[PDB]
RNA sequence: AAACUUUCAACAACGGAUCUCUUGGUUCUCGCAUCGAUGAAGAACGCAGCGAAAUGCGAUACGUAAUAUGAAUUGCAGAUAUUCGUGAAUCAUCGAAUCUUUGAACGCACAUUGCGCCCUCUGGUAUUCCGGAGGGCAUGCCUGUUUGAGCGUCGUUU
RNA sequence: UAACGAGAUUCCCACUGUCCCUAUCUACUAUCUAGCGAAACCACAGCCAAGGGAACGGGCUUGGCAGAAUCAGCGGGGAAAG
RNA sequence: UGCUGUAAAGCUGGGUCGAACGGCCUCUAGUGCAGAUCUUGGUGGUAGUAGCAAAUAUUCAAAUGAGAACUUUGAAGACUGAAGUGGGGAAAGGUUCCAUGUCAACAGCAGUUGGACAUGGGUUAGUCGAUCCUAAGAGAUGGGGAAGCUCCGUUUCAACGUGCUUGAUUUUUCAGGCCAACCAUCGAAAGGGAAUCCGGUUAAAAUUCCGGAACUUGGAUAUGGAUUCUUCACGGCAACGUAACUGAAUGUGGAGACGUCGGCGUGAGCCCUGGGAGGAGUUAUCUUUUCUUCUUAACAGCUUAUCACCCUGGAAUUGGUUUAUCCGGAGAUGGGGUCUUAUGGCUGGAAGAGCGCGGUAAUUUUGCCGCGUCCGGUGCGCUUACGACGGUCCUUGAAAAUCCACAGGAAGGAAUAGUUUUCAUGCCAAGUCGUACUCAUAACCGCAGCAGGUCUCCAAGGUUAACAGCCUCUAGUUGAUAGAAUAAUGUAGAUAAGGGAAGUCGGCAAAAUAGAUCCGUAACUUCGGGAUAAGGAUUGGCUCUAAGGAUCGGAACGAUCAACUUAGAACUGGUACGGACAAGGGGAAUCUGACUGUCUAAUUAAAACAUAGCAUUG
RNA sequence: AAUAGGGUGAAGCCAGAGGAAACUCUGGUGGAGGCUCGUAGCGGUUCUGACGUGCAAAUCGAUCGUCGAAUUUGGGUAUAGG
RNA sequence: GCGAGAGACCGAUAGCGAACAAGUACAGUGAUGGAAAGAUGAAAAGAACUUUGAAAAGAGAGUGAAAAAGUACGUGAAAUUG
């Protein structure tokens, strides 16, 4: 809702700037696994559980 | 017609959520926020509504000059002007007796 | 009308997040944690449950201290500094 | 089988008394000085309606002895007690409709009302609407009076006991019907949930001694031993008789 | 007779078996004894020139000091960076520090980034009001210090 | 037992496609096309009659027969599925 | 490609492939699969099949694009129809908001579009909330249990103040004076509660920004006024008035602070309507016409009221008086006043704003100029607020923080000067967190963009009893795969000659009745009912007639103004007329439960439960 | 916090008519009730309708019960597995 | 727990649940429950350039020992399919 807690709305600007996709300069490091970010989440499909 | 919305996030017909529609400068019709009714200043002998107080709700008793707040007289924003007549009246009228009742002791405390 | 209509009357959370361990167990009318039993002073723990010892001990989080007990150990827990060579 | 609604109360979750309204309880003065020597003078400012009690509450106001106040007690109304009435309390009171006296001073055949079992524990017997106590007798030597209570009990109390000279305002309320189930629902909704009651021979077994059956029956007899348990104690208990009361008792 | 159906082979699919690996697991043995109110384990939130995670760290924030070593780091960029040297990189080592909000968690409270009080300094015409900086105020118990209470009680004086 | 009843029952008036006994009409389907596209179920499969047989066969024995590929319907059988 | 072995299997040719592997003598075992409704993974037939059919509905053109049933714009046709498909919020979500780009996946067709994907941007407060209070309740302490985790208890068998208020002192020491019933703390974004409005502004924020205009609380503090030589003001018979106009400890009160219903009254907003000043529409004909603008916030001053109260006076021939019958020697009617300011009026705020027109500037940031923005009326209208009343209960309808007044009389006060910030004006400050957007037939929960579920505010015209149904204005949508046909069987809906329950377990389903006015109404009855019993008549349109009121004028009369109700008559028509909509079928009996009420969420709503009443027991 | 619009017409009150009295009759007014028709709402009777691999792990449609109180409902709070 | 050495152990459906950003993703109000997922090549040398196409892609070409290794990556069985 719009009247929400402090420690609610710091928990919902974590999970935003965690919501991004790869830096494209990391799949060029040598050795490098990783392809694309596997954690993203969308608001109406997964829930954070706030 | 136009139609309004409350001004703030309580959305409940509550006592303290009351509005009145009013038409502003600018040809519209807005909701405006009513405070709540102020209740008359009341005699503490007999509950009635005292004369020339303001009726203000509690706090603003504190921001209000003193002659708005009382009468010109005993007890004169507490009680009633017929309550203070009264206590004046029994006042005089029972000291009265108990000076008789004394006199009248002493009269019976030599006789008998 | 026990299953899809009663199932829309949920919006009154029961649990919110607890400030021990963070996880959304502690039960807003009781006070108390589900998780780790806060407010009380020990942790919630069981031994029917291994695998819950498992999920918050020692290791699963940083260890900023523990990290270096073994290395000062095995120095003697010294004191001072080192000594520059000639 | 399972606790039944009997057992169910003593844990008092929904069955504890429902008090939000009420007026404060209703008391007489602590013993003191005065009323152990003189009297002391109140005057009633309210006769008022206290929910869940059949008897008006008198609010009556006395000075304090010791420092300059003012005390306010909940007395029991009893009929006749107006406002503005100056009440009298102690041992050198008058033998008024009102005043609260030792029971050693009012002659036998006296009515009082929210009577002292024990002295000093402001009122224990007769506070119902149309009850009162009758005064018995004295016995000066051994400081004991003799009194009637409203069920019809003899009982032997300290003459040093106070009680409230009048009977309990607010009599003959049972002489009218209630009429509907939502009569009988605002009764209850502010004295604790004990409306409206099941019948035990309408449950199961596991609910009540009573349920189950073919038929709706008790099967054993409802007359249940002073002796019995928790769960066994529901009809009729440690009862000295039954049936339709006939003739004298 | 085509088409169609079925079988087989070749090639192509679908799928991920088989083979071969392996910074993992499992089990056995050997050696050692080291958490925390000097604030632990754990949690939350942050921190990089360009990073989401994992890893590391705490507003000194993928780290500061120190010791050692001795030319890197690297995906790209860039020194008011460096090379016969107080000198690149380094959780190599580690003895000095920093260590947010918390947590046994400690001024009170906490579904709130809510509310005090004390000391010093400082700004606003201020011992009192408002602002800021720093340092403090939990409980049980022990030893001691000081101030007390009780006709519990000793001595003395009317 | 007045009143009340989405309670059970009988009769009467009104009413009518409930019926005699069916017919016609409208929209949406079904149908055909473009696109999209599941599931139940599946030993192998799938024409009958008699026989014998675990005493009611798709298969066995003896007969009748038997000609590609199919579409809309249908509910006899699959002692159909769950 | 073959060979060997009865076989389990072994060997070999060719192809593919890329890093290890085998024979023999022995050792060892987690050592051999067709099944276990086996396990995990993968794949078929079914099968291009079932299906993608609720919520009235789309069409033409242009633009964009490789590509348009689905995007954008225009034109049209529709719908929601103010208890909305409109405009906001609470819970819940958490960036879904906005702009730009964009189509691999997702949007069960498509896609140039999107709540998708990518990149950025975006939430501004002393006044709105939180924060504070207490509610049901939760819960430390002192204690008491318990082996203990912990349980009880909430002031309790407690030595319970990190007390205040002053004169100070500058001696950074003090002197005291009062009190310590109760009082840890948590517990409401719907209860209680200090204070803000209007106009404008963004792509997206606004009671928060800009402009203007206020207000509260806390602090500081001077000037003016007020007051004092009768020290702590005057006036009024009084109700009481005022710019002010000492007042400690302590006490007493008030406000905070309170159900529900009924009619009446007043106001506001809305609805309706006349004139005038503008704009638009219709104009074959008619229409001085149809639609539309003409507005005024918080705040300040003056004034304004039912009720209540005061003074006068002394009442039966009882009077006054409400829609509702209450009041008067406990002082009515009459005459004169006082008060609360709820509510309205005038003025300031404020026309400078906003609105409506006309004339011009320009790639143009953005405008500039002129005119007008005025005066009324009406009501069983609707909504809502308030008021004075009345009814109701074996039901009487929170608390606390906080604010004020009063009682009391401590202390301190003037003359060459004294006091006070409850009078006016002036100075300073107001921290923290929330604030975007959705609130739902796509932003929440039901695995989902699910016909389900989920609290609440505002509410136009016509018809009407009606906030019902039906049509429309503002606003919003035009979303739901589509095209072509129109077999059977369906699903939803209609109609039907004659008969009229013969159908069927059973009139199930359907039909019939239905509004209003008038007439008429049985048994039985607990006298309240039954009852709309049953059973009849009428109803349109048009043209008239009559009745029913208000305010003024000294009158059984004149003047002016005004609302829709009721009744009667004539005429009229394919005898129609509650013309759509809306809308009881009825009666005679038996069983059963008295009634209203309640339960088996998701197969049973009943005669079951409850109930008032009655009785028994402790 | 929420609950259109009607019907019926309880006490109390006013007036008239009759009566010697005890008292009776009539017309108004008034607005009672776990009253009644009927919306919203709450519920869930029947079609044993649709659907029954659904829109839906209980819905959809018509029909129906009730609709000013034992009413409906948000939030807070309490009661916890013999 | 810290530090080591081993094995007639298992060899990615095995071995710990986890060889990988694994007690992770995700579910549940909650206590708790809890996966799947290793392998181009020695080296990205990860296909410049031309051409058809709106694009994805295709066809030539190019790198490589091999493209019968193209990240939808060693080998590449069977079911099933052209
Ligand atoms: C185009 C809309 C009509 C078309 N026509 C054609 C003729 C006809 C004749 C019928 O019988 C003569 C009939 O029987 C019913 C239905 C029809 C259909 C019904 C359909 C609307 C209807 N669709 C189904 C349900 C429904 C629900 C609603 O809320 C709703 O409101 C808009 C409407 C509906
Ligand atoms: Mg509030
Ligand atoms: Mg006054
Ligand atoms: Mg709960
Ligand atoms: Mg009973
Ligand atoms: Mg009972
Ligand atoms: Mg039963
Ligand atoms: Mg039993
Ligand atoms: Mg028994
Ligand atoms: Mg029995
Ligand atoms: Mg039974
Ligand atoms: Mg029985
Ligand atoms: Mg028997
Ligand atoms: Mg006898
Ligand atoms: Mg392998
Ligand atoms: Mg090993
Ligand atoms: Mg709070
Ligand atoms: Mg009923
Ligand atoms: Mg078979
Ligand atoms: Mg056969
Ligand atoms: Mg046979
Ligand atoms: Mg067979
Ligand atoms: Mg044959
Ligand atoms: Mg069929
Ligand atoms: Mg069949
Ligand atoms: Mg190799
Ligand atoms: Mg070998
Ligand atoms: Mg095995
Ligand atoms: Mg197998
Ligand atoms: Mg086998
Ligand atoms: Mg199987
Ligand atoms: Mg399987
Ligand atoms: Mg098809
Ligand atoms: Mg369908
Ligand atoms: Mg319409
Ligand atoms: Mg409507
Ligand atoms: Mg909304
Ligand atoms: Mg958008
Ligand atoms: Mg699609
Ligand atoms: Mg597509
Ligand atoms: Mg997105
Ligand atoms: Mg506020
Ligand atoms: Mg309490
Ligand atoms: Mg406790
Ligand atoms: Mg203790
Ligand atoms: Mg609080
Ligand atoms: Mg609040
Ligand atoms: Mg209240
Ligand atoms: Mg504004
Ligand atoms: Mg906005
Ligand atoms: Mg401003
Ligand atoms: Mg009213
Ligand atoms: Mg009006
Ligand atoms: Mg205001
Ligand atoms: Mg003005
Ligand atoms: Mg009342
Ligand atoms: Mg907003
Ligand atoms: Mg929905
Ligand atoms: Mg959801
Ligand atoms: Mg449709
Ligand atoms: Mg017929
Ligand atoms: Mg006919
Ligand atoms: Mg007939
Ligand atoms: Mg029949
Ligand atoms: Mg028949
Ligand atoms: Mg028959
Ligand atoms: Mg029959
Ligand atoms: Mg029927
Ligand atoms: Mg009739
Ligand atoms: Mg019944
Ligand atoms: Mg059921
Ligand atoms: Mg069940
Ligand atoms: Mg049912
Ligand atoms: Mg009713
Ligand atoms: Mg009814
Ligand atoms: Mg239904
Ligand atoms: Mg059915
Ligand atoms: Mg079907
Ligand atoms: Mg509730
Ligand atoms: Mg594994
Ligand atoms: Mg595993
Ligand atoms: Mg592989
Ligand atoms: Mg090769
Ligand atoms: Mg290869
Ligand atoms: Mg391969
Ligand atoms: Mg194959
Ligand atoms: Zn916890």
């Amino acid at each position: 809702p719009s009247q929400k807690s402090f420690r609610t709305k710091q928990k919902l600007a974590k999970a935003q700037k965690q919501n991004r996709p790869l830096p494209q300069w990391i799949r060029l490091r040598t050795d490098n696994k990783i392809r694309y970010n596997a954690k993203r989440r969308h608001w109406r499909r997964t829930k954070l559980g706030i | 017609a136009q139609r309004v919305t409350y001004r703030r996030r309580n959305p409940y017909n509550t006592r303290s959520n009351k509005i009145k529609v009013v038409k502003t400068p600018g040809g519209k019709l807005v909701a405006q926020h009513v405070k709540k009714a102020a209740s008359r200043v009341k005699c503490g002998d007999c509950g009635s509504a005292l004369a020339g107080i303001s009726t203000l709700r509690p706090r603003q008793y504190a921001q209000v000059s003193k002659t708005h707040k009382t009468v010109q007289r005993a007890y004169g924003g507490s009680r009633c002007a017929n309550c203070v007549k009264e206590r004046i009246v029994r006042a005089f009228l029972i000291e009265e007796q108990k000076i008789v009742k004394r006199v009248l002791k002493e009269q019976q405390d030599k006789e008998k | 009308g026990k299953g899809t209509p009663s199932l829309g009357k949920r919006h009154n959370k029961s649990h919110t997040l607890c400030n021990r361990c963070g996880r959304r167990s502690f039960h807003v009318q009781k006070k108390t944690c589900s998780s780790c039993g806060y407010p009380a002073a020990k942790m919630r723990s069981h031994n029917w449950a291994l695998k819950a010892k498992r999920r918050r001990t020692t290791g699963t989080g940083r260890m900023a201290y523990l990290k270096h007990v073994t290395r000062r150990f095995k120095n003697g827990f010294q004191t001072g500094v080192a000594k520059a060579q000639t | 089988g399972r606790v039944i609604r009997n057992q169910r109360k003593g844990a008092g979750s929904i069955f504890t008394s429902h008090t939000r309204l009420r007026k404060g309880a209703a008391k007489l003065r602590t013993l003191d000085y005065a009323e152990r020597h003189g009297y002391i003078r109140g005057v009633v400012k309210q006769i008022i309606h206290d929910p869940g009690r059949g008897a008006p509450l008198a609010k009556v106001a006395f000075r304090d002895p010791y420092k300059y106040k003012l005390r306010e007690e909940t007395f029991i109304a009893n009929e006749g007690v107006y406002t503005g009435q100056f009440i009298y309390a102690g041992k050198k009171a008058s033998l008024n409709v009102g005043n609260i006296l030792p029971l050693g001073a009012c002659p036998e055949g006296t009515i009082v009302s929210n009577v002292e079992e024990k002295v000093g524990d402001r009122g224990a017997l007769g506070r119902t609407s149309g009850n009162y106590v009758i005064i018995i007798g004295h016995n000066p030597d051994e400081n004991k009076t003799r009194v009637k209570l409203p069920s019809g009990a003899k009982k032997i109390i300290s003459s040093d006991a106070r009680g409230v000279i009048g009977v309990v305002a607010g009599g003959g309320r049972i002489d009218k019907p209630l009429l509907k189930a939502g009569r009988a629902f605002h009764k209850y909704k502010v004295k604790r949930n004990s409306w409206p009651k099941t019948r035990g021979v309408a449950m199961n077994p596991v609910d009540h001694p009573h349920g189950g059956g073919n038929h709706q029956h008790i099967g054993k007899a409802s007359t249940i031993s002073r002796g019995a348990v928790s769960g066994q104690k529901a009809g009729l208990i440690a009862a000295r008789r039954t049936g339709l009361l006939r003739g004298t008792q």
